[PDB]
């Protein structure tokens, strides 16, 4: 029975390795900069 | 006709550089591993 393992090892992952969406995945500057305005403002 | 003392001679047809040879005689004149036994879940699981 090693394919019960298996299934074990696969429901741990698919919950520890799920990335994060549309949520606290807050990012820090450098990620949110805009390009496009810092261009207008130096023009 | 043509044979000579005993031999069957008869069954012969009868009718850069250039060297020159004499007639009659010629002569100058497929399948990918899966998890297990791969050395994982073997080693895991903390569930």
């Amino acid at each position: 029975a090693q394919q019960q393992l298996n299934k074990q090892r696969q429901d741990f992952e698919r919950v520890r390795l799920r990335p994060e969406q549309l949520s606290n995945i807050i990012h820090d500057e450098s990620d949110t900069i805009s390009f496009r305005s810092n261009l207008l403002k130096n023009f | 006709x043509x044979x000579x003392x005993g031999r069957x001679x008869x069954x012969x047809p009868x009718x850069x550089x250039t060297x020159x040879v004499t007639x009659l005689x010629x002569x100058x004149x497929r399948x990918y591993l899966r998890f297990h036994x791969x050395x994982y879940x073997x080693x895991x699981x903390x569930x």
